[PDB]
């Protein structure tokens, strides 16, 4: 079980600091190295820096030399990444990577990767979502739900408590200028089934503990 | 001296009093192997080796026969049949510097373990991967020595400790290193069992 | 710093063809210090090839790698449905260990026109003082599509936002959702709301509208 | 590691033939009296086999 587990999602205000953890398993941490890489939503991979676990020596990128410090603790076989003076530009997903090694030799690349830690930096506050119905117009029709004005990401949407999956499109959320997110989830069904099949969207937002079951009606 | 460059002193023909050192609370560690620490003055061996170095407190437990760790495996290994003593004392006031000391190093990587009483001071770049390092550090190519960075504010487990390991070697030669061998008062005109010089 | 560039930007290929990706470095780098990673949406990168010509553990043998110096190539002999994702090349010899910009490998398909649907804002949201009109583009290819909002024949700009889903795993099509956001006052100041969709599969832009109230 | 088997490591004098000593008194290896308190130069006479 050569594993690499990272912290959970983080939501910090601008001007603060975040410390992302990255714990190793399976291989011998003491003789390996750990790199940190960031990825903005829909962007490429941006290398932040690396650290030698045994020595503690660090190398950072030019763009992260000023606000990122990578550390490690061989006793708890965990490496950390401190990011000071957060801002909206820092809202991204952060990965840690390490070669698996035995007691004397190491792998020649970064083959073990963490699941990723999403860090959101904004002035917004926790808020539950408003679910509005997108009714189908009066052979196939489309209907859905609008999960509007919630924070932070993400929300999960299901149809018929998971029974309806075919033809379902849940779009990725957009960040409005108000700081809240908006998401649309649609489904195409035959026009005949509109009067003899109740459609209910199940919107769940764990950060706000919000569970909304909204029934879509043909006006 | 540094732990990887441990210093060895040779002791031939000189009387010594291990009682003023054993009775000293200054020494944080006084542990002997193969010979009792109390009964030490009577023993006689032809030569004495004195290995000296500096480590950190958490590593003082590694200076013992049959131990494993960074120091025991890559810096200083004691044989299983070691016959001698290990003495250690806290040297924070001497070997610790604010900001970290850069004078004491320790070997961090090595492909094989050290033989008993082996001394390795090579600075070859350790190849941790399959790709050969060509004198340049990088991924899977690290420098074998690392600095302790002793600071006065460090935890006592990380503070500097001076360690001296005394070993007593007997060869096919006359035994020239002897203990104090104190004496007592003498009484006359009474039947006594006596033990003079030899 | 060493700059890594990847090509092509989008690799539209059919399942079963041979894929070929290129990676260029701004200066000569060691072949034994280059890696290729695969990343799927919502997933972590996965190492495929290292040392330019060393297959990783568990990676199928259809993935191969070649190159030397400044030019490197990643070759997929037979493209599988589980291989359509994003590919990166990274050099890890000289610091900083920069990454490439990525290559999206999508499933090639025949031109499909989008099904256009318009949704007026619900009365429940209208009670909140804000109106959101939604335009859905369903099952189309390629991904490139154009949506224009017209409110009483007045083209809108700067008050709408779009969102595109990933390529579907079954029909290899994309879906688009555009949301126009107005105040309740501005929503009640007009009557006809329409979205015009321009796409390759449409011989002419298709317009879907509704009359406020009807 | 089985430590249930012990052996006496210090004693003020050698045992006479077939003599048995099971005392756990703290052995004073130095000039400082121990007064039943373990510490520097004050050792537990028994030690476990490894
Ligand atoms: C520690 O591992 C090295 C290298 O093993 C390789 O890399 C690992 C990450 C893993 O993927 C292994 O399956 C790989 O084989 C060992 O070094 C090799 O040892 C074998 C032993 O016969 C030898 O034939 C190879 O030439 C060696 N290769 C190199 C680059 O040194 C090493 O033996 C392992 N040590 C221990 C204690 O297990
Ligand atoms: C028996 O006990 C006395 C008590 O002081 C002690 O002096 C003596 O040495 C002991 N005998 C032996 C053989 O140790």
């Amino acid at each position: 079980q050569v594993q690499l587990v990272q912290s959970g999602p983080e939501v910090k205000k601008p001007g603060t600091s975040v410390k992302v953890s990255c714990k190793a398993s399976g291989f011998t941490f003491t003789t390996s190295a750990v790199q940190w890489v960031r990825q903005a939503r829909g962007q490429r991979l941006e290398w932040i820096g690396w650290i030698v676990v045994g020595s503690g020596n660090t190398n950072y990128a030019q763009k992260f030399q000023e606000r990122v410090t990578i550390t490690r603790d061989m006793s708890t076989t965990t490496a950390y990444m401190e990011l000071s003076s957060l801002r909206s530009e820092d809202t991204a997903v952060y990965f840690c990577a390490a070669p698996h090694c035995n007691s004397t030799s190491c792998y020649d690349a970064f083959d073990i990767w963490g699941q990723g830690t999403m860090v959101t930096v904004s002035s917004a506050s926790t808020k539950g979502p408003s679910v509005f119905p997108l009714a189908p117009s009066s052979g196939t029709a489309a209907l859905g739900c609008l999960v509007k004005d919630y924070f932070p990401e993400p929300v999960t949407v299901s149809w018929n408590s998971g029974a309806l999956t075919s033809g379902v499109h849940t779009f990725p959320a957009v960040l409005q200028s108000s700081g809240l997110y908006s998401l649309s989830s649609v489904v195409t069904v035959p026009s005949s089934s509109l009067g003899t099949q109740t459609y209910i969207c199940n919107v769940n937002h764990k950060p706000s503990n919000t569970k909304v079951d909204k029934k879509v009606e043909p006006k | 001296a540094s732990v990887y460059a441990w210093n060895r002193k040779r002791i031939s023909n000189c009387v010594a009093d291990y009682s003023v050192l054993y009775n000293s609370a200054s020494f944080s560690t006084f542990k002997c192997y193969g010979v009792s620490p109390t009964k030490l003055n009577d023993l006689c061996f032809t030569n004495v080796y004195a290995d000296s170095f500096v480590i950190r407190g958490d590593e003082v437990r590694q200076i013992a026969p049959g131990q494993t760790g960074k120091i025991a495996d890559y810096n200083y290994k004691l044989p299983d049949d070691f016959t001698g003593c290990v003495i250690a004392w806290n040297s924070n006031n001497l070997d610790s510097k604010v900001g970290g000391n850069y004078n004491y190093l320790y070997r961090l990587f090595r492909k094989s373990n050290l033989k008993p009483f082996e001394r390795d001071i090579s600075t070859e770049i350790y190849q941790a991967g399959s790709t050969p390092c060509n004198g340049v550090e990088g991924f899977n190519c690290y420098f074998p020595l690392q600095s302790y960075g002793f600071q006065p504010t460090n935890g006592v487990g990380y503070q500097p400790y001076r360690v001296v390991v005394l070993s007593f070697e007997l060869l096919h030669a006359p035994a020239t290193v002897c203990g104090p061998k104190k004496s007592t008062n003498l009484v006359k005109n009474k039947c006594v069992n006596f033990n003079f010089n030899g | 710093d060493i700059q890594m560039t990847q090509s092509p930007g989008t690799l539209s290929l059919s399942p079963g063809e041979r894929a070929t990706l290129s990676c260029r470095a701004s200066q000569s780098v060691s072949s034994s210090y280059l890696a290729w990673y695969q990343q799927k949406p919502g997933q972590a990168p996965r190492l495929l090839i290292y040392g330019a010509s060393s297959r990783a553990t568990g990676i199928p043998d259809r993935f191969s790698g070649s190159g030397s110096g400044t030019d490197f190539t990643l070759t997929i002999s037979r493209l599988e449905p589980e291989d359509f994702g994003v590919y990166y090349c990274q050099q890890y010899g000289s610091s900083p260990w920069t990454f490439g910009q990525g290559t999206k490998v999508e499933i090639k398909r025949t031109v499909a026109a989008p099904s256009v649907f318009i949704f007026p804002p619900s009365d429940e949201q209208l009670k909140s003082g804000t109106a959101s009109v939604v335009c859905l583009l369903n099952n189309f290819y390629p991904r490139e599509a154009k949506v224009q909002w017209k409110v009483d024949n007045a083209l809108q700009s700067g008050n709408s936002q779009e969102s595109v889903t990933e390529q579907d795993s079954k029909d290899s099509t994309y879906s688009l959702s555009s949301t126009l956001t107005l105040s309740k006052a501005d929503y009640e100041k007009h009557k006809v709301y329409a979205c015009e969709v321009t796409h390759q599969g449409l011989s002419s832009p298709v317009t879907k509208s509704f009359n406020r109230g009807e």
